[PDB]
């Protein structure tokens, strides 16, 4: 089925790999070269938690894990049941989601319109790939990575932040924070505005863009601008994400005590730190 | 090097944009201010006007003392020394009355007194500029959906330093007026109640953070994608479907199966946003008064 | 069972409805499904149609009633190329001048955007009095190259988005003296020439024309800005690696 303007879209080209030969939509959904490959190594991905599970002996998917080999691996292979299974999981994921960007790609070209999307999920994919493969091959170990289950790779963020102290003293982890909250802020406001100016006061005409511009300028003195404010979202999302791939690629590389110590360097300077009083004299 | 529009390649300026009036007081409202050519690369150029107004007033007067309060607190601190001042300006903290003054307003100025006047400060400046993101868009004849998104934020704060200490029993439950020691109060309140990752409010709070990000990631490049037709031009869109708003569509539905309009998609990101503060809140709200510890709480459930 | 337990069940129930309220909202465009052949389509999913909702327009403009009776109100040049569903539908005729694929236009209202205060969003900058390139390369004077790297004419004026003081189309002439919009988005301004990687210049004169010489309607815009993104596609032949 079609949604009612779509037909008209729905042309052959576009494609990067295989020519015509995958050029067709499932239902909704486009196929393409990567369509095929995303669903190879999802669903080898999804066989393997489904044997790890009857490994584990559970089917709760609270309670599956799929752990990455001991440390004592390093970097090499290891048995399936220990972490063999979670590195040929983890090259599925990785494929599945470069495939996934591809895909989106193809349908970027038969759609004539830009590429910022999939450049956008590039980012997840890189902080993805941050804590399971460039992280833990510069640490030297497999066993570094997070576990793939619901509670237990939240047991790892826990465990892996405290091996540091309060994590919130890593100073790139409190920029990527700011960007996570500011983002928030950013698409809450956004989308207000939009909806306030669509959907007026009751007996209003619709309101128009100069409206939304004199709300923010009456409000704090300033309106980005429709395209700004989009630009904004897009930069402060992928900011966010770049600073914590940034916080925790050199957690455990170049950084090994507790965070708290970074900003005592401001403390001990030397004309101040004996100054007797405060906090730190 | 095909052009991606996040940066603007030609700046163009024109006569300062007054604005709509409607029922705007334009007795205080203030003049236009300078243009900067350096956000005219990334957004609108123009600076100003600002809206003033009893309740901005109210609430800079309140915001500034609240900021004061802490300041001069701060410097007391510091023994009145600038240098120890901005050596120890991160590692300060305006700490609430300790236990034994329960909700007491008769803790002394040194030891938790100056607390709750800042408190008061804050309270007054927050609600008084959440009455003007009302009012602001009232004179302009627009949806409340403003005032209400910041509600949802307001709510988390209120929890934090207002409701939850109340239902506690004490103002040293609060949060304190600190860079660094309101991140210690933070971790302190996820080990005091039994690991906050196993507060299921929490991991929905953290849902919604994760997915703002990647909602606005999706949003924000599917609009600079399909600039190329004027995309940005939402209302518009939303009046008269155009091209954009149809291949924007259509990216997604080939992608993941289902898809959004131009107004619809900015209803799933009021949704997306508001509920991070909203969940938040509630789990705050719950722990101590109800549930001591999650991780044992959710075991048992 | 204690409060916990019930506020975070509630908390589910809510936002199950939020996403089937949500998801409704989102099909005032586009819905009920159709075939490929244009008919109803028997499957429409578990979400019924939303209830029609009304936007009165600003400047006298009318209503819009969504969702309501959908329609291309325009011809489409593609013909089916299976007879079971799933497969590209092909152009029967020239796409970029049929305006399908990432060629296609939509038939918006015939008239101009207007601001908040009724007149025409995007001017000109010889109609907009004060406007001025106010950093970066003007490219007012240069010639536009095409992805054959040929030139296809010279940039006579900006036209800019006046409320939110933005340059969204350049003014080109042509050899023979006419002129089309480019879309500020689909080119790249350079020291010496503007670069349109999207059309070859002997594409250029096949850019839609606006009907008058100082406004340009949502139509045209349209028209044009699919005519130029189709480029990408159907003037590949022609763009050298
Ligand atoms: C949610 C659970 C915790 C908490 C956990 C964290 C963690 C963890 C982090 C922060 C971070 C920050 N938090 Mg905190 N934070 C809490 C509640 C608060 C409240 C409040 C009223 O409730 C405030 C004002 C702040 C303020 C701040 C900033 C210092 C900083 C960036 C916030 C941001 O991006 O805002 C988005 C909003 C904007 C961009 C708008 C402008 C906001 C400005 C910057 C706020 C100014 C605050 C203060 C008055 C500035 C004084 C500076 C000099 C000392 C003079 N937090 C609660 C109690 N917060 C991060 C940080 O950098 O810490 C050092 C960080 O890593
Ligand atoms: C006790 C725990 C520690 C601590 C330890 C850590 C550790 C350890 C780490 C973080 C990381 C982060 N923490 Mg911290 N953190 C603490 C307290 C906080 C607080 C707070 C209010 O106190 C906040 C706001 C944060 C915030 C953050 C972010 C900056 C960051 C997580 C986002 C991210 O990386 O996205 C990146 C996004 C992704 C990785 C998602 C990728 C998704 C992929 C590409 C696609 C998946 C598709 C899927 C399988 C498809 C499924 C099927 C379909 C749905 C149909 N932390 C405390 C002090 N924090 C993490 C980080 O920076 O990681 C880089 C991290 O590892
Ligand atoms: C990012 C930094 C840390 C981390 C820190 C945290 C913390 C802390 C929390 C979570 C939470 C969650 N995380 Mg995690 N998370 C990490 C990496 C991942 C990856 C990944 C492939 O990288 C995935 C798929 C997940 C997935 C999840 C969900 C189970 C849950 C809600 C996230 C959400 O809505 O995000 C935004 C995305 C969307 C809204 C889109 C929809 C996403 C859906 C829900 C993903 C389902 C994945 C599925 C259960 C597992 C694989 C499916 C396959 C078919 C087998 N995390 C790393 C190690 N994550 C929260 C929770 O409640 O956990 C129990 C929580 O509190
Ligand atoms: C060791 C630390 C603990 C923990 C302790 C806490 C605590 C404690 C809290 C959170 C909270 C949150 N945590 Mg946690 N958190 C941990 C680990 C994590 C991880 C992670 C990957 O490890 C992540 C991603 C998160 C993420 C989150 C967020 C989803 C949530 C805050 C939402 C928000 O927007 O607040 C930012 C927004 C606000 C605080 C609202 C602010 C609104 C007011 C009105 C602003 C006023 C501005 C003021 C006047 C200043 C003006 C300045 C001028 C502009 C200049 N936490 C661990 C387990 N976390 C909060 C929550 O809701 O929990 C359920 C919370 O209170
Ligand atoms: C970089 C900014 C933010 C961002 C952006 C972003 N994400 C995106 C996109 C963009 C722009 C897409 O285009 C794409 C999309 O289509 O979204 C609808 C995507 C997407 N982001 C997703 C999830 C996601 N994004 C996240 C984060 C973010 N995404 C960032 C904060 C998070 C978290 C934890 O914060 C999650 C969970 C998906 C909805 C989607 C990608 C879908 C995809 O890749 O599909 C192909 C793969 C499959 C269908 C299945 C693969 C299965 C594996 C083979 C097995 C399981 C492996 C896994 C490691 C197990 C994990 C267990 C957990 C319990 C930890
Ligand atoms: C949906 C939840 C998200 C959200 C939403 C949200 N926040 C909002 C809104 C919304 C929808 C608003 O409408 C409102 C707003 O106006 O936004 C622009 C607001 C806002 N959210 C803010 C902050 C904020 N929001 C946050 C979070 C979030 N807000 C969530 C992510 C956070 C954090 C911790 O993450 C912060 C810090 C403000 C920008 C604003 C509320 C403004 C307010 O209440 O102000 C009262 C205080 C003052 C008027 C003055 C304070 C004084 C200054 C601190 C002093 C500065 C120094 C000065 C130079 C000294 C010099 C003195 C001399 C000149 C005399
Ligand atoms: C203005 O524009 C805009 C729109 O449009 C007008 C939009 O739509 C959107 C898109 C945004 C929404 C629709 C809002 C809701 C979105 C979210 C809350 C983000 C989270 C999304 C999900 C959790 C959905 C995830 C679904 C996925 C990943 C697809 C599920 C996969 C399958 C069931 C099978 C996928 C098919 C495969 C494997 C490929 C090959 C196909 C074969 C069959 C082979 C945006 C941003 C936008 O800005
Ligand atoms: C240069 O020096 C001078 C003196 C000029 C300055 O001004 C410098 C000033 C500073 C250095 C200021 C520095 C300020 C900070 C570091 C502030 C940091 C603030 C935070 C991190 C905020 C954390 C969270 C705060 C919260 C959650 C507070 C909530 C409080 C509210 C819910 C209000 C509760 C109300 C109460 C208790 C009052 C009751 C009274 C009634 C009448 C209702
Ligand atoms: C006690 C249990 C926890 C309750 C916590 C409540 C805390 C305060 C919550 C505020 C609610 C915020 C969510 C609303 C966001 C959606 C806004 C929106 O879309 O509103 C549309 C409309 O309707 C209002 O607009 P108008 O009709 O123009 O006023
Ligand atoms: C098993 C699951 C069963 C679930 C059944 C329903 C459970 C209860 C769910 C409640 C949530 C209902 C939808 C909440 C969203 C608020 C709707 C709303 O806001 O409507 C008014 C709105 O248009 C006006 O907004 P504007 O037009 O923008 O002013
Ligand atoms: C008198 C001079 C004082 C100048 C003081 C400057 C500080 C204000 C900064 C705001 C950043 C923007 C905040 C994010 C805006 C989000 C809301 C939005 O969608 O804006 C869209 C656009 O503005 C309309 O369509
Ligand atoms: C303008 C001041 C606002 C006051 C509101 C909060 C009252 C706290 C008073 C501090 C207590 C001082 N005292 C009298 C007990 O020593
Ligand atoms: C308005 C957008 C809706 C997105 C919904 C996201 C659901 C995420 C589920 C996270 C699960 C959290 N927890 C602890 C309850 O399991
Ligand atoms: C967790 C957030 C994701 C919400 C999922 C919304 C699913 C909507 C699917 C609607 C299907 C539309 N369709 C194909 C019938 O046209
Ligand atoms: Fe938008």
């Amino acid at each position: 089925a079609l949604l009612s303007f779509e037909r008209k879209y729905r042309v052959p080209g576009g494609t990067l790999v295989g020519g015509n030969l995958f050029d067709f939509w499932v239902g909704p959904f486009y196929v393409g070269f990567f369509g095929v490959a995303t669903f190879f190594f999802a669903a080898l991905g999804i066989i393997l938690i489904a044997w790890s599970a009857v490994l584990q002996g559970t089917w709760n998917p609270q309670l599956i894990s799929v752990y990455p080999p001991a440390l004592e691996y390093g970097l090499g292979g290891a048995p399936l049941a220990k972490g063999g299974l979670w590195q040929i999981i983890t090259i599925c994921a990785t494929g599945a989601f470069v495939s996934w960007a591809l895909r989106e790609v193809e349908i970027c070209r038969k759609l004539g319109i830009g590429y910022h999307i999939p450049f956008a999920f590039a980012f997840a994919i890189l902080a993805y790939l941050t804590l399971v493969l460039f992280r833990p091959v510069m640490m030297g170990a497999w066993g570094y990575a997070f576990p793939y289950g619901i509670w237990t790779h939240l047991d790892w963020v826990s465990n892996t932040g405290y091996t540091y102290g309060n994590f919130h003293y890593n100073p790139a982890h409190m920029i990527a924070i700011t960007f996570f909250f500011t983002n928030a802020l950013a698409l809450a406001l956004h989308g207000a505005l939009v909806l306030s100016a669509a959907n007026p006061e009751k007996g209003k005409e619709m309101r128009t863009p100069d409206h939304e511009d004199t709300f923010f300028r009456d409000l704090v003195g300033y309106s980005i601008g429709t395209l700004g404010i989009h630009r904004l979202g897009l930069l402060l999302s992928l900011s966010a994400v770049f600073f914590s791939a940034l916080c925790m690629i050199i957690t455990g590389t170049i950084w090994f005590d507790q965070w708290v110590d970074w900003w005592q360097w401001w403390v001990k300077l030397p004309w101040w730190a004996n100054i007797p009083g405060g906090i730190n004299g | 090097a095909e052009y991606q529009n996040i940066f603007t390649q030609v700046q163009v300026r024109g006569p300062a944009d007054l604005g709509m009036t409607e029922d705007v007081n334009l007795a205080n409202r203030s003049g236009v201010g300078p243009f900067s050519t350096l956000l005219g690369w990334f957004g609108n150029a123009q600076l100003g006007p600002i809206y003033l107004g009893s309740l901005g007033v109210l609430s800079l007067f309140s915001g500034l003392m609240w900021f004061f309060t802490i300041g001069i607190w701060f410097w007391y601190q510091a023994g009145w020394n600038p240098a120890v001042f901005l050596r120890d300006l991160f590692f300060f903290s305006l700490e609430p009355p300790a236990p034994e003054y329960g909700l007491s307003f008769a803790a002394p100025l040194k030891e938790g007194g100056l607390w709750l006047i800042a408190s008061f400060f804050m309270f007054v400046a927050v609600w008084s500029w959440w009455g003007r993101t009302y009012l602001r868009a009232q004179a302009l004849g627009m949806g409340k959906h403003t005032a209400w998104a910041f509600l949802s934020a307001i709510w988390l704060w209120m929890v934090l330093g207002f409701i939850r200490p109340i239902l506690m029993g004490s103002w040293s439950e609060a949060v304190p007026y600190g860079i660094f020691s309101h991140l210690d109060w933070t971790n302190n309140f996820s080990l005091v109640h039994g690991n906050l990752f196993y507060n299921p409010f929490h991991g929905l709070s953290i849902a919604f953070l994760y997915g703002s990000a990647l909602l606005f990631a999706m949003h924000g490049a599917t609009i600079l994608a399909v600039s190329r037709f004027g995309g940005e031009r939402e209302l518009e869109q939303i009046a008269d479907r155009g091209t954009a708003a149809e291949r924007a569509a259509l990216f997604w539905r080939w992608t993941m199966g289902f898809n959004a309009t131009m107004e619809g998609i900015h209803r799933w990101a009021i949704w997306m946003a508001v509920l991070v503060t909203l969940t938040g809140g509630i789990g705050i709200l719950l722990s101590g008064t109800v549930v001591d510890n999650w991780y044992v709480w959710g075991q048992n459930h | 069972f204690d409060l916990a337990s019930l506020a975070i069940y509630s908390f589910w129930i809510f936002l199950a409805g939020l996403i089937y309220y949500l998801q409704t909202e989102n099909m005032r465009e586009g819905y009920p499904l159709e075939n490929e052949d244009g008919t109803p389509a028997a499957n429409q999913g578990p979400f019924p149609l939303p209830k029609p909702k009304t936007f009165i327009l600003p400047h006298g403009r009318g209503t819009l009633t969504v969702p309501g009776p959908e329609s291309e109100d325009r011809p489409i040049a593609l013909a089916r190329t299976a007879v079971s569903e799933g497969f590209p539908h092909a152009p029967t005729g020239d796409p970029m001048k049929d305006g399908v694929g990432p060629a296609s236009w939509v038939a918006r209202r015939d008239l101009p955007e207007l601001d908040g205060h009724g007149h025409n969003k995007i001017k000109p900058m010889k109609a907009a009095a004060g406007f001025h390139v106010s950093a970066g390369k003007n490219p007012i004077g240069l010639p536009v190259r095409g992805c054959d790297l040929e030139i296809a004419g010279k940039v006579v004026d900006i036209w800019v988005d006046i409320p939110e003081q933005m340059a969204r189309f350049l003014e080109v002439e042509l050899k023979d003296g006419s002129t089309r919009l480019l879309p500020m988005q689909m080119v790249k301004v350079q020291s010496n020439r503007v670069h349109v990687n999207a059309l070859s210049s002997d594409l250029f004169a096949g850019i839609p024309t606006i009907k008058s010489p100082t406004e340009v309607t949502l139509l045209e815009e349209d028209k044009i800005c699919g005519y130029v993104a189709g480029g990408l596609m159907y003037a590949a032949p022609k763009r050298k690696s």
